[PDB]
RNA sequence: UUGGCACCUCGAUGUCGGCUCAUCGCAUCCUGGGGCUGUAGUCGGUCCCAAGGGUUGGGCUGUUCGCCCAUUAAAGCGGUACGCGAGCUGGGUUCAGAACGUCGUGAGACAGUUCGGUCCCUAUCCGUCGCGGGCGCAGGAAAUUUGAGAGGAGCUGUCCUUAGUACGAGAGGACCGGGAUGGACGCACCGCUGGUGUACCAGUUGUUCUGCCAAGGGCAUCGCUGGGUAGCUAUGUGCGGACGGGAUAAGUGCUGAAAGCAUCUAAGCAUGAAGCCCCCCUCAAGAUGAGAUUUCCCAUUCCGCAAGGAAGUAAGAUCCCUGAAAGAUGAUCAGGUUGAUAGGUCUGAGGUGGAAGUGUGGCGACACAUGGAGCUGACAGAUACUAAUCGAUCGAGGACUUAAC
């Protein structure tokens, strides 16, 4: 199986449109922040829930 | 469980050692054949002396396979070597004692002379 | 599995003793064959136990006229009558499987009766 | 269900068996993240067993723990490390022997590191 | 027609009046609450909504919170319909559970099946594996589309998929037991669906 | 089909036959229904309608075909690039090797035969089969739907009665109609029968290791066996093609004319098929003709005098996390501390089947007792003991013409 016909650019930008990647859910550390993402450890203190666990 | 060629050894002194399947008879058709189902065959070895030779085509019944017979009551019969019963043209047997124990559901069926004639009906 | 079971706590058959696989006991079989009901005896070797209440099952096996009877059965049918215990045994085993092959003295060697 | 982690049935063994050790002699560790979820159901095992102290509990225990020694200059085993301390710890507590804090992804593979304590 | 619907539990043995032995089924159906009388003088047609299972109110909103306010009850999760009742006999807040039924009523019984998964072609469709020798590389798979001349794929050549997640009536069952004071039913043979679905017990179309 | 012609292709359109997967045409093999019979019943010949469904397991040969074995309601033909090689097998023809007969003076030749002889491709597009993300459906939301439309299913054999009845010199043997039971095919599921089950349990060989014994670990396909729960399952069990309704084909007609009688037809009314349309089951309002009902949240704050635009927000949802009956990922579904979602811990169920250790019998190898003991992967029911913290993001203000209010 090869290609047969080359695509178009429109054709290979609408494949680009589910290919974006997407952003992390984030929130900031009620010790410091700013910001971590969603439950888990920031590298910022490294405090969580709030025990200071480097 | 006993599909075209499955060599069934015989359970009667009607001359026959090693009986061959061709054809289960039901339908179209079908390709097992548990207990109590007659099927026609060719005998591949025997006993020297016996009116049923070694290259005739003579029809059979099943007695017991290692194949279960599965009673509706829960138990279930299961025996440990396959078998077969001579008959000719009707429901009364060609062989003239019938060896070993015998599954029961035969009972069920038409073969009331092969029940008398077999020791253990169980 | 605790309503499972408690549906069928009322036809949990209490009238048999408790046997382990490998042991002989004999059972009270009734028969229909039209219209009575022979109570037919019924000899060998126990080897299953496959488990789950009601659904518990259990093979005597039996050699008769030199060739073997495997036969499985309730362990709670109102179809089997009584249950008498000849023998037990020392067996290693719990699934006895193997005696579908070994005739017929090593079988009866291995029926030690403990 | 299990977790088959891209590892053969033997060499799930040998990675259990190493991980159960290094929480004895380090209190914690940064596995990856099914690293980590996974192993807390065999340790809470494996803590299980320290509690009773039998000569058949530790004769149990010694299939997954290893031969090293955790502290210095008073040679315990890990084997011993259970039986003296951790048991000794946990008479209050009913299950939930290690909780399981997840960290940020790693660099070089984007592999979710996870950090496990015991408590 | 009769109906009510419920969870399922799983399967049992139960031996009756003979030396039989019965493939069972244990379901949780009772009770049912009429929620919502549809009638034909308003919507064309009939039937009527039932609910089951209700649960706790952080799993409930305020449009299906107003919903059981005509019933009168608590929230309540799994709800369908029935077309198409004798009518009526109900009112909207009478609850119905497992009494109507009996040893003998042929049912036919509809549930969502057990999904299995992305399953391939011998398993979605009882399509038959090639030679496994032979020096042959065809097993396992679909084979031939179509004749040349249409240039295209006919719609419907079987081809892998999702095998599974449809919903299932299987017809002419017996209900053998009723239990008001347990609140399960027992239907001889399989009862589609996984364990713990929600499984509708109608009345059947006889005969 | 063998052909004629050479009009697509010799900068390549893979040729025979099998395996899979089919559809379709009926000029029909059955099964449903009828005329005639050189049809007494039974079984036929033959001509009609009828494609819905079924249309087998071999032996031989590369074979299609063919014959034969035995069944069967029957074992239909035929097209689809003599269907189907970017789905497979090369057994033959037609690569080189090699022989045999024949022919030629010889190289070699032969639709004359025979043994051996690299079958390549990561799927671009359209198709197909499943899954998602937008958007729309005159405000956002959550449930349940209706069905225009799309599919699936559509096969039948025995047996017993009716009835040894009609029929028949007799032999022989029913029509119609009920009732039990199969075959094949299909749809489900695991309670039994089993299979499997690589973190379950027991035994055991070699070596190696925890100082040694005892006890254990490593590796040998999981070292090897003998067992096995949950799940996936078939050969295992349950169900299915039911009863129908409505119009029709070929028939069969009742009336009646033209053509005083006659005449199934021209006006009029019927009956009649496994055919058609529904009933049975599945999808399904993206059905832009975007349907329906129930219950929700409300009708903000600012700019633009205005048309309009933003920002914050309710109903609800989403990200994030524990997962599973779901599952490629998305999705679905159980759930997020007024919590059982998962893991652990208990109490169990099933599985393995008598732990270590101790004492005793035995010189010993081993047995016996403590003791259905010990060990247990997803299997059940409790328990906040652990992880599901914090929090964030999205989401309305309902255009206007007319009719009735």
């Amino acid at each position: 199986a090869v290609p047969f016909r080359r695509t178009s650019k429109m054709k290979k930008r609408l494949r680009r449109t589910h290919f974006k990647l997407n952003v992390p859910g984030m929130t900031e550390c009620p010790s410091c922040g700013e910001m971590k993402l969603s439950h888990r450890v920031c590298k910022a203190c490294g405090s969580y829930n709030g025990k200071d666990i480097n | 469980m006993i599909q075209q060629e499955t060599r069934l050894k015989v359970a009667d002194n009607s001359g026959a050692r090693e009986v061959l399947t061709i054809k289960v008879l039901g339908g179209s058709g079908r390709k097992t054949a548990n207990i109590g189902d007659v099927i026609v065959c060719t005998v591949k070895q025997a006993t020297p002396g016996g009116v049923v030779k070694k290259g005739e085509v003579v029809k059979a019944v099943i007695v017991r396979t290692k194949s279960g017979a599965r009673r509706s009551d829960g138990s279930y019969i299961s025996f440990d070597e396959n078998a077969c019963v001579i008959i000719r043209d009707d429901k009364s047997p060609r062989g003239t004692r019938i060896f070993g124990p015998v599954a029961r559901e035969l009972r069920e069926n038409n073969f009331m002379k092969i029940v008398s004639l077999a020791p253990e009906v169980i | 599995q605790k309503l499972i079971e408690d549906i069928t706590k009322e036809q949990l058959r209490t009238d048999l003793p408790a046997f382990r696989p490998g042991d002989t006991l004999r059972v009270h079989v009734k028969v229909v064959e039209g219209n009575r009901e022979r109570i037919q005896i019924f000899e060998g070797v126990v080897i299953k136990r496959r488990g789950g209440g009601i659904s518990e099952t259990f093979t005597v096996r039996k050699i008769s006229y030199g060739v073997g009877v495997e036969r499985t059965f309730p362990v709670h049918t109102p179809k089997i009558a009584k249950i008498e215990v000849v023998r037990y045994g020392k067996v290693r085993r719990a699934k006895l499987y193997y005696l579908r092959e070994l005739r017929g003295k090593a079988a009866r060697i291995k029926e030690i009766r403990r | 269900s299990y977790r088959k982690l891209g590892r053969t049935s033997a060499q799930r063994k040998a990675m259990l068996r190493d991980l159960t050790t290094d929480l004895i002699i380090n209190e914690r560790i940064e596995t990856t993240e099914t690293r980590a979820k996974e192993l807390r159901s065999v340790v809470e095992k494996m803590i299980t067993l320290g509690k009773r102290g039998d000569l058949h509990a530790r004769r149990q225990a010694a299939a997954y723990i290893r031969n090293e020694v955790a502290n210095e200059e008073n040679n315990q085993d890990a084997l011993q490390k259970l039986f003296s301390d951790i048991a000794t710890r946990y008479e209050e507590r009913q299950g939930g022997y290690t909780r399981i804090m997840k960290l940020g992804p790693r660099r070089g593979d984007g592999a979710p590191m996870a950090i496990i304590e015991l408590v | 027609t009769k109906g009510i619907l419920g969870r399922k539990i799983g399967m049992t043995q139960v031996f009756a009046e003979n030396g039989d032995l019965i493939p069972v089924t244990v379901i949780e159906a009772a009770p049912n609450v009429v929620l919502q009388k549809k009638t034909a003088e308003n919507d064309g047609y009939e039937a009527i909504q039932l609910g089951f299972d209700d649960k706790r109110e952080k799993l409930s909103n305020k449009p299906e919170k107003g919903h059981v306010a005509k019933a009168e009850t608590a929230p309540k999760r799994f709800v369908k319909e029935l077309r198409g009742v004798e009518m009526d006999a109900y009112e909207v807040g009478q609850e119905v559970k497992v009494e109507i039924f009996s040893a003998g009523e042929i049912v036919d019984v509809t549930g969502v099946s057990k999904g299995k998964g992305f399953q391939g072609a011998i398993k979605r469709h009882g399509q038959s594996r090639g030679p496994m020798s032979h020096g042959s590389r065809y097993h396992r798979r679909p084979g031939s589309m179509g004749p040349v001349d249409p240039n295209r794929v006919f719609k419907g050549k079987l081809l892998p998929g999702r095998m599974g997640g449809e919903q299932i009536t299987v017809q002419n069952l017996e209900i053998v037991k009723v239990d008001a004071e347990r609140n399960l039913l027992l239907i001889k043979g399989n009862v589609p669906g996984a364990k713990k679905s929600l499984i509708t017990v109608k009345s059947a179309v006889k005969s």
